[PDB]
């Protein structure tokens, strides 16, 4: 029987100081007990000084965080080019997720 | 849920529920009135899934209500007890099925006589003398082949029926927390405070 | 494109009248006069047939006078047509009720929808009215004997003695005059045949152009009877009020 | 007769040229934007004296910072307040935060055009828009039937709307206080209704950053419309 | 489905569906609603030119939408059957979600929503109906009475009538009736109602009804008697 | 695209007409005459078979149709609006009948299913009405021999004897002198032919004529022995030779 | 009367009023032409220079469908487009049942019917439109002429627009000197010559010329436009023509 | 006359009457200019109000980074078209990962608009647009009209009084077109195309509204005060 | 006056728009003509290609329907191929459902009552061509049957259809008075081609060469067009006698 989910591995760290904040990813990917890249990045620039990565299944995460790249440029298109705070972008990509709560995207995301 | 009996008199009919209700390992409510009032001279006990019953139990008494604005006219209990039935009918072979088990005590004021209705989630319907649904029956129904008679008082029925809640506080493995007493007769519905 | 053919049904005039159902009670004037008579103890309906002809077959023809349940019968006046989509509908509505609550249909009940669904055409669809006014009689344990009618407006009212088609200005005259709350129904058939008889544009009445009906509780204790009479019954009740 | 989505010669829209007579029988509605504030004022315009004046409801709340005032078919802005409101605490929902003032009014205007041979003809009623947010302040709007909004310092519509429109372009400058343009209000409803204007016939409301949308009692109102009476008699 | 645009503008800026629906009214029976310090009163006319009627079984004028709400209307009768009957169902789906019985506000603002929808909607021509909605909000003795119209438009009246002759019964209540002091009694309500309905109606016999609704969902309809000893007390008086 | 015609095309006139309906009537009235008798022990129904070029196989062409085994139909006024009646009338005796209850439907009951599709054309949307009046004859064990008429309106009436279409005012007149209770199949097949010549101008033969009865049930046209109860088709086409043999004897 | 204000009316002659009318919208169109030649077809067109502001050569008007079916018209030229649409659905359609490509007469009636079908009823608009088309295929050359009316015929020469008299008149004359056949190249300077002549017929603005081609021999079966040595060569041989 | 009911007419000479009125609606719109060059692109439009308490009417609406159009007629019909043109833009980036070129977003609007000229109960787009892009083969202006025609230029200018800042164009295009790698130049001489529109009003600091996209720059609009450098 | 416009009766119970769809049949000009032999059906139809620059080849108004069908249409070219793709689908789908070939009279039946809801539904017009079917029926022999817009339908001795259509009815009428026949006495299918141009010749009076005619002829299990020549072959046989 087809499974639509698998496993690319990896982790993710995010730390935030005082007047800045650090998203730290590491660079390999896998299926099972070999190598698929030792440099497929998986942290990214979002726009309007919002870092974000979506780990788990890549094909579910590249999902995401395309679609949330998306909701950003829509975003600016419907509201005056109004910059879109952090407080912001995770109420919207909580929707996202829960928007496919009965098949999940198989990630654990961090901004 | 779980315990709900009936029992028609003479000049009433008289309807009891369990007031626990359970869920895992702990009794969150020890005052659940398990029932509602459909019309005045009228009522519905309930047990089953959780939720079904009440949202079920509702949706009748909504419907009911809605008929007796339209027609400013009381519907009476054996067609009352036939729509409930038909929406059970129609239930169990739908996508998800109310599963859900009622009592129907009312009082027809153009017979004068009390009526007591039994339908299941199937949509099994039968008038009785005495009813129940569950585990219950198991108990109280050979108590009641016993020592019921048809011309009983409506006090004759209150002892009759705390006969049959003593049996099952002695042998029922679980704490149902005692049971809700209500009343339907010529003058409609009333509850026992006191028992 | 298609706007240029709409006539547009559902639509007030200035006056605020709605032409489709005004053009459709005109219409309905022309048809076979229609009367029911409420009594204390039955309903009587009688109607004429339109202008008959001789090789017309008259024992196994329907055309005024129609069943809708054990307890409730309707008269007719205007298209047969139109009016059997209706009547097929209120059977079929008698039976649902039938069905949900084990008890008959009371009279006004179905009156109502059957009136709610005229009232439907005249307000949204763009399609014409249904042409057809009818007279209900009916038993129910709530109010007992009962008369009805409806019209294409989809207003229903209630009526101790009324007529419906050809001639009702005449007809209700003749019906307020003689008619009183005491009244029999042996009584009330006398008055609906002598109205009739009065009010017809034909030149003497006749068996062959009547439908009679009656609603009794002349069964065998608490229990109601419909009877549609037959065109040999109907020459003898024609002959023993004295009109042939 | 013709197809509801017709132009006319000239290349307008008949029935959205149409509606705009319609929103001229409507009763007055006064709006004045400040540093301080944003007032919207109306002419209630009672049919019949049995009527009780404080059931007619022609100013009404969107969100806590944006309100709205209206004029013409009034019924028709039933759909569009129920439109406004949703669309406000939906955007509140999805991004944690307070929608901006013109999102909103362009939501609304969306609506307008969606007639046709979708609803069966233009909305019978113009609406004045009036609220806060943080990146542009304090906002009018203009929003009619055809689709278009234009934000305005100051704006009347209604049956004496050219009449006031013409008072408003001399008397508003930019440095207002929100008193100023409350009396403002009230000085020129009073020029251009019919009956003598009162707090019973007409209605006051403004929506500041602080305190958010509110419509005035008709005790505060009253007060405000002696302060007036007094000051134009006092040179 | 049947798409035609019905109710549409004209060139003055009128909807003409609407405005005639309006001329529909004003041909119906009139009706009356007054309301007093606690209590509403509805009054309405019959008209005599049916004689044979069966009163028993004929609709009633003044319709419960639930045990503490009223509507009587002027108009289409059989278009008004169906703003009932919504009305109604409305009624108990609150009931059931709210766990509360509707405001009088909030009905009479659903059924003229109602009506409004029908201006703005494909295929369809208005209600030709004017609504009276009466009664009391739940655990309150203040009393309500709102209007509505064809158009959708709705408000709040201290007394307002409806239907033909309407603005002759209107005149009457907008001198008799003081804002100040309103009908203290039951007896001072309904004697201004049938007062009022007497302007026009012609004979106090069986041409005017009388509903008389007080709080906690006590609603009662006058018999003929009663009314007659209103008419019969009036006219006394009147001969001075 | 798409049919946009959601609304009657036939309407309420001020005078209470139904314009429609009048001008479907007038075209039967110009539709050749057609006829039906009924007798004790049978029905008949007959037409002239107006042909539209003598190189036209006028065989082919069948005014008298079989709806069920027991009921027969014909009609007067345009063709093409009656043949495709005859195919819904078909269906509906199965699909609302015989599926249902294993048995064909009587003769009122299937005039009333074809008069409820013609009442639909009057009142649903985008259409006319259908521009034919029929004469469906048949018989059934519970209510005998009987004769229906259909109009456009979809009103239908049972009839003893009538006529429809060019001549028939003429040709009810005839059929009133010689209508009696007493008649036996052969008498009324008689009358028939009698009153069709009248209305018919050219050629009179079994080649011009189409003539059907419902009679005696035909075991030779079953098809199939073994079955008791199974008797045969009473509705019978006479044959050409059949119509002239009794067209000697006139 | 009023039997001209709606389409799919027919008049007491047995016409379609409104085709007629759409007829009208092409006879005001450029004038475009296709040529039909030894082992395929050419097809020009008219593109009026309305101001020095027109990009030169980047307001392409003839269109290709599939990769072997060249498509060109006169008329309203959204309608043209929304037909190209139709047809290179219709043609992607073919491809993917049948897996050959389509047929030039199968491609011909599918933009029949679909133009026939818009004088059916009275909710659409008849096509602005007549269309010269036609391609390659297995059994060799095919050129095409369709009309509002949606009817079609095969062609040896085909001409619509302003011009087309003009061009028509210059088409019979090769079809006369040429019974054997003409080629290719022949018929791609040929062609340019023709919409020089036909230009006399619209020669307020002056123009730009397009050419595009199918052949056997010299494309490969393939539909490709005319471009550099080879349009200027034939822009040469028109203009000493005129002279 | 008689054949200007609705769109699915044909006049008796081949015309469609509510395609012209549309048109119609356009030549009354504020006058609106466009220019490029190999480099760049830029619109220039000319912003309306109702009086002296309104704002202006912003007529010129970002579609991509590449892309973008100013308006002349109906505004909600820009805002209806430009919205479809974000999502085809959008559509083209998401799936291939490609920026959609200045060409193909001209035939998607050209069919879009088609469509509603052909069928009953609908209406023709009351909008003009002209459409500025930079993509792989460099700067592109287009115009589009609601009949459906859209057309490729070095420069134009829709609206009322169009035809003197199309004549100035005209005369100036072999100076314009060779404007390269010089922002502020080409805009300087869309500015002064513009003012041969102008009567009786001339260009303001919050009347003036300008657009521009090229090789190293996105597509951005300027008004208020970073317009006052061009007056 | 709306009743002219769409399919619904006039006052005196007609139907205008069915009536001018019959006057659009004669737009072409063109008259055609069917006979029935012993063992064949031939149908023959005027070719006329006025336009120089058309390619001849493409220019026809018959129909290969089946295997065993063949349609000529008398009516615009348009509405004919309509028609005729309607009437392939149908045929087709026939022998799919039923496990046989579609007779000639059913699928005239079929496509007459397709014409029958045109003139009763009133968003379709009617098709403004009459659609004459052949073939040799396995059960009925040599068959012929004609569609016209009102959807009527017959079967057919011989038949003609187009604006000089009487004078050829009645010359092939007065044939058959003679003959005593209901049909063409003839062995080879080549001879009753023969037969039905000559009697085109007598009753139109006009000479044809090879491109002026267009034949189909409809044998046991197949229907055919001939070419040119074999049409040449054809005059040539009736020159010579
Ligand atoms: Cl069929």
């Amino acid at each position: 029987q087809f499974n639509p989910y698998g496993d690319n591995g990896g982790t993710i760290l995010g730390i935030a100081g005082e007047d800045f904040a650090v998203l730290a990813g590491d660079t390999r990917n896998i299926t099972d007990y070999s190598i698929n890249s030792r440099y497929e990045p998986k942290v990214f620039d979002c726009g309007d000084n919002i870092v974000m990565s979506a780990n788990g299944f890549a094909a579910d995460g590249d999902a995401l965080v395309k679609r949330f790249k998306n909701s950003v440029k829509w975003y600016h298109f419907d509201h005056n080019d109004k910059k879109l705070s952090i407080n912001s972008a995770a109420r919207n990509i909580q929707h996202l997720l829960y928007g496919k709560r009965f098949f999940p995207y198989y990630v654990h995301t961090i901004i | 849920m779980d315990i709900i009996l009936g029992i028609r008199v003479q000049d009433s009919v008289i309807l009891a529920s369990s007031k626990a209700v359970t869920r895992g390992i702990s009794v969150l409510k020890d005052s659940d009135d398990k029932t509602r009032q459909l019309s005045p001279h009228t009522l519905m006990s309930f047990a089953g899934e959780a939720g079904d019953t009440v949202q079920f139990a509702e949706y009748i008494q909504a419907n009911i209500q809605l008929y007796s604005i339209r027609e400013d006219y009381e519907l009476s209990p054996q067609a009352v007890s036939s729509f409930v039935r038909q929406e059970l009918a129609k239930s169990i072979r739908s996508r998800r099925p109310y599963q859900v088990n009622v009592l129907i005590g009312g009082y027809d004021k153009k017979k004068n006589k009390p009526e007591l209705y039994q339908i299941d989630y199937l949509g099994t319907k039968v008038e009785l003398p005495y009813g129940a649904h569950g585990y219950s029956g198991f108990y109280t129904f050979s108590l009641l082949d016993h020592h019921y008679r048809p011309d009983m008082t409506t006090e004759e029925g209150l002892d009759l029926l705390k006969l049959c809640v003593q049996e099952l506080e002695k042998r029922m493995p679980m704490d149902f927390k005692g049971v809700i007493v209500k009343i339907v007769d010529k003058d409609g519905i009333r509850q026992v405070d006191d028992f | 494109g298609s706007r240029r053919y709409d006539s547009r049904t559902t639509i007030f005039s200035p006056e605020g009248r709605l032409y489709q159902v005004e053009y459709a009670l005109e219409s309905i004037s022309h048809a076979g006069t229609a009367i029911g008579i409420m009594a204390s103890d039955g309903i009587v309906l009688a109607a004429e047939r339109k202008v008959t002809s001789t090789l017309l077959e008259q024992d196994t023809s329907t055309e005024k006078l129609y069943k809708l349940n054990d307890k409730i019968a309707v008269a007719v006046a205007g298209l047969t047509a139109d009016a059997e989509i209706l009547i097929n509908t209120a059977r079929i509505h008698a039976q649902n009720y039938l069905k949900t609550y084990n008890e008959d249909i009371p009279v006004e009940i179905l009156v109502r929808r059957l009136s709610d669904i005229k009232q439907g055409y005249t307000q949204h669809g763009g399609l014409r009215p249904f042409g057809v006014s009818f007279i209900y009689a009916g038993y129910d344990d709530r109010y007992g004997y009962q008369l009805y009618t409806s019209n294409p407006s989809g207003n229903y009212t209630g009526w101790k003695a009324i007529s419906v088609g050809a001639n009702t200005s005449a007809a209700q005259t003749l019906l307020q005059m003689d008619y009183k709350d005491d009244m029999k129904v042996d009584d009330a058939i006398e008055l609906a045949l002598k109205t009739l008889s009065k009010t017809t544009d034909s030149s003497a009445l006749t068996y062959d152009r009547l439908e009679f009906a009656t609603i009794r509780k002349g069964a065998n204790d608490g229990e109601v009877y419909q009877k549609i009479f037959k065109p040999q019954e109907i020459k003898d009740i024609l002959v023993k009020t004295g009109i042939t | 007769d013709r197809g509801v989505s017709t132009f006319s010669p000239e290349g307008r829209l008949f029935q959205v040229e149409y509606s705009l007579e319609a929103i001229k029988l409507g009763s007055t509605a006064i709006g004045i934007a400040t540093k301080e504030g944003v007032v919207l004022g109306v002419e209630k315009r009672a049919t019949s004296p049995l009527l009780e004046s404080d059931s007619i409801e022609k100013i009404v709340e969107i969100d806590r910072h944006i309100g709205c005032a209206m004029s013409g078919l009034t019924a028709d802005a039933r759909s569009m307040i129920e439109h406004a409101r949703t669309a406000a605490v939906t955007h509140n929902l999805y991004y944690d935060e307070d929608i901006n003032v013109e999102s909103l009014t362009q939501s609304v205007c969306d609506l307008a055009l969606r007639f046709g041979e979708l609803m069966s003809r233009p909305f019978g009623v113009a609406l004045l828009i009036a609220g806060h947010d943080a990146d542009d302040g304090y906002q009018l709007f203009h929003a009619e039937p055809s689709g278009t909004f234009y934000r305005y310092n100051a704006k009347a519509i209604g049956s004496g709307s050219e009449g006031a429109q013409a008072e408003l372009l001399n008397e508003w400058h930019s440095s207002l206080t929100l008193k100023e343009a409350e009396l403002l209000v009230l000085k020129i409803l009073k020029q251009v209704m019919e009956e003598k204007l009162d707090e019973n016939n007409a209605q006051l409301s403004c929506i500041t950053k602080q305190d958010g949308f509110k419509i005035y009692d008709n005790e505060k109102t009253a007060e405000l419309i002696k302060e007036l009476k007094e000051k134009e008699a006092a040179e | 489905g049947y798409d035609r645009a019905l109710s549409i503008f004209s060139p003055d800026g009128h909807i003409f569906q609407v405005e005639y629906a309006l001329e529909a009214v004003k041909r119906g029976t009139c009706a009356v609603g007054v309301k007093g310090k606690n209590c509403v009163v509805l009054g309405c006319e019959r008209r005599s030119t049916l004689k044979l009627q069966d009163t028993r079984i004929t609709p009633s004028k003044v319709s419960k939408i639930d045990s503490h709400v009223v509507l009587s209307f002027s108009g289409l009768n059989a278009d008004s059957r169906i703003l009932i009957e919504k009305a109604r169902v409305e009624a108990q789906s609150h009931r059931l979600t709210l766990e509360d019985p509707v405001t009088v506000e909030y009905l009479t603002r659903y059924v003229a929503g109602v009506q409004q929808r029908y201006t703005q909607s494909g295929g369809v021509r208005p209600f030709g109906v004017s609504t009276l909605i009466a009664g009391f909000d739940p655990r309150d003795d203040e009393p309500k009475l709102y209007q509505t119209e064809p158009s959708g438009i709705y408000s709040s009246w201290s007394a307002q009538t409806i239907g033909r002759n309407s603005k002759t019964v209107r005149e009457f209540l907008e001198k008799n009736y003081d804002r100040k002091e309103p009908p203290a009694t039951v007896e001072e309500c309904v004697k201004l109602t049938v007062r009022s309905l007497l302007e026009v109606v012609q004979t106090g016999a069986k041409n005017i009804e009388i509903t008389v609704v007080k709080p906690d969902s006590d609603i009662v309809a006058l018999s003929s008697e009663e009314i007659n000893q209103y008419v019969t007390q009036i006219e006394q008086e009147k001969q001075e | 695209m798409t049919d946009r015609y959601s609304f009657s095309l036939t309407t309420f006139s001020p005078s209470g007409k139904l314009g429609q309906i009048d001008y479907a009537l007038t075209a039967v009235k110009q539709g050749v005459t057609s006829l039906g008798i009924k007798a004790t022990n049978g029905v008949v129904i007959a037409t002239e078979k107006k042909s539209s070029s003598p190189l036209a196989m006028s065989e082919t062409l069948s005014k008298v149709s079989l709806l069920t085994p027991d009921i027969g139909a014909v009609y007067s006024g345009m063709g093409p609006d009656y043949r495709v009646l005859v195919d819904k009338s078909r269906k509906v005796a199965h699909t609302s009948y015989k599926r249902i209850y294993g048995e064909y439907p009587p003769t009122k009951l299937l005039v009333s299913e074809v008069a409820k599709i013609m009442q639909e054309a009057t009142q649903s949307g985008g259409v006319r009405p259908f521009g034919v009046s029929l004469l469906i004859a048949g018989h059934d064990e519970f209510n005998g021999f009987s004769l229906y008429q259909v109009d456009p309106s979809g009103s239908y009436f049972p009839w003893k004897a009538t006529a429809i279409g060019k001549g028939s005012v003429a040709a009810k007149t005839f059929l009133e002198k010689r209508w009696n209770d007493e008649l036996e199949l052969e008498d009324a097949i008689h009358i028939a032919l009698l009153t069709l010549k009248e209305s018919v101008e050219g050629e009179f033969n079994g080649d011009t004529i189409e003539l059907a009865i419902i009679g005696d049930e035909n075991p030779d046209l079953l098809g199939y022995t073994g079955i008791p109860t199974d008797k045969g088709p009473r509705f019978r086409k006479l044959t050409s030779q059949e119509i002239n043999d009794r067209l000697e004897a006139l | 009367t009023g039997y001209d204000l709606s389409n799919s009316v027919f008049s007491p002659d047995g016409r379609n009023f409104q085709v007629e009318y759409a007829v009208k919208a092409v006879e005001n169109g450029t004038t475009s032409i296709g040529i039909k030649c030894n082992d395929g077809v050419v097809f020009a067109v008219e593109k009026l220079i309305t101001s020095k502001l027109l990009v030169p050569q980047k307001n392409v008007k003839i269109q290709v469908v599939d990769r072997h079916i060249g498509c060109v018209y006169s008329g309203l030229i959204p309608d043209g487009r929304h037909l190209v649409n139709r047809g290179r659905e219709e043609a992607a359609s073919f491809k993917k049942l049948y897996k050959t490509p389509i047929p030039i007469p199968a491609f011909a009636d599918r933009l029949g019917q679909y133009v026939q079908a818009h004088t059916l009823y009275n909710s659409v608009r008849p096509f602005g439109v007549s269309t010269i088309f036609g391609g390659v295929d297995k059994n060799g050359a095919h050129l095409y002429m369709l009309e509002p009316s949606g009817s079609y015929w095969g062609y040896k020469g085909a001409a619509t627009g302003k011009g087309r008299q003009s061009a028509k008149a210059e088409l019979e004359k090769l079809v006369d000197h040429h019974p054997e056949g003409l080629s290719a190249r022949e018929a791609v300077k040929q062609a340019a010559k023709i919409i020089y002549l036909a230009h006399e017929d619209n020669k307020e603005k002056d123009f730009e010329l397009e050419i595009s081609w199918c052949s056997l021999s010299e494309t490969n079966g393939l539909h490709k436009f005319v471009k550099g040595d080879l349009l200027q060569e034939a822009i040469d041989f028109a203009q000493k023509e005129i002279n | 006359n008689n054949y200007d009911g609705d769109t699915v007419t044909f006049s008796p000479t081949g015309r469609l009457f509510q395609v012209e009125y549309a048109l119609e609606a356009i030549k009354q719109g504020s006058v609106t200019v466009g220019l490029r060059s190999n480099t760049h692109a830029v619109l220039v439009a000319l912003k309306r109000n109702a009086d002296e308490l309104s704002s202006y009417q912003k007529k010129i609406i970002k579609c991509d980074e590449h892309m973008g159009l100013s308006l002349a007629g109906l505004a909600p019909d820009a805002r209806v078209l430009s919205n479809y043109l974000r999502q085809q833009c959008n559509y083209s980036s998401l799936v291939f990962n490609r920026k959609l070129a200045v060409e193909r977003a001209g035939h998607l609007l050209c069919d879009k608009a088609q469509k509603n000229t052909q069928s009953y109960g609908g209406r023709p787009y009351g909008v003009g647009l002209l459409i500025i892009g930079y993509d792989k083969s460099g700067a592109h202006l287009l115009e589009f009209q609601p009949s459906g025609n859209v057309t490729e230029l070095y420069g134009t200018a829709i609206g009322a009084r169009s035809q003197g800042a199309k004549t100035y164009l005209e005369r100036t295009l072999d100076t314009f077109i060779k404007i390269d790698g010089n922002p502020d130049e080409l805009i300087k001489a869309g500015v002064e195309a513009i003012s041969q529109s102008l009567r009786d009003e001339s260009l303001t600091v919050d009347n003036l509204s300008i657009a521009i996209v090229g090789k190293d720059t996105p597509f951005t609009i300027y008004d208020g005060e970073a317009v006052a450098k061009y007056i | 006056g709306y009743d002219r416009h769409i399919t619904i009766f006039s006052p005196e119970g007609r139907l205008y728009q069915v009536e001018y769809a019959f006057k659009a049949t004669n737009q072409t000009n063109i008259n055609s003509l069917a006979v029935r032999g012993k063992d064949c059906t031939v149908v023959i139809s005027q070719k006329k290609v006025p336009d120089k620059l058309l390619d001849p080849t493409t220019v026809s108004y018959i129909f290969c329907i089946s295997r065993t069908i063949g349609m000529v249409v008398n009516g615009p070219i348009p509405d004919a191929r309509n028609a005729a793709l309607r009437a392939k689908a149908e045929a087709a789908e026939f022998r799919y459902k039923y496990g046989y070939d579609m007779p000639c009279d059913v699928l005239a039946k079929r496509m007459a009552n397709l014409s029958q809801i045109y003139t009763q539904r009133a968003y379709m017009r009617p098709l403004g061509v009459i659609l004459t079917f052949v073939s040799v029926d396995e059960e009925l022999g040599p068959s012929i049957y004609k569609t016209d817009p009102a959807g009527y339908y017959v079967g057919y001795k011989a038949t003609a259809t187009g604006p000089k259509q009487q004078e050829i009815t009645t010359n092939l009428e007065n044939h058959f008075k003679k003959s005593k026949i209901d049909h063409i006495n003839e062995e080879s299918w080549e001879k009753v081609v023969e037969f039905a141009i000559t009697h085109m010749i007598d009753a139109l009076g006009t000479e044809f060469s090879k491109n002026d005619l267009e034949v189909g002829v409809a044998t046991k299990d197949k229907f055919f067009t001939l070419s040119a020549e074999n049409i040449e072959e054809r005059l040539v046989a009736i020159a010579e006698q």
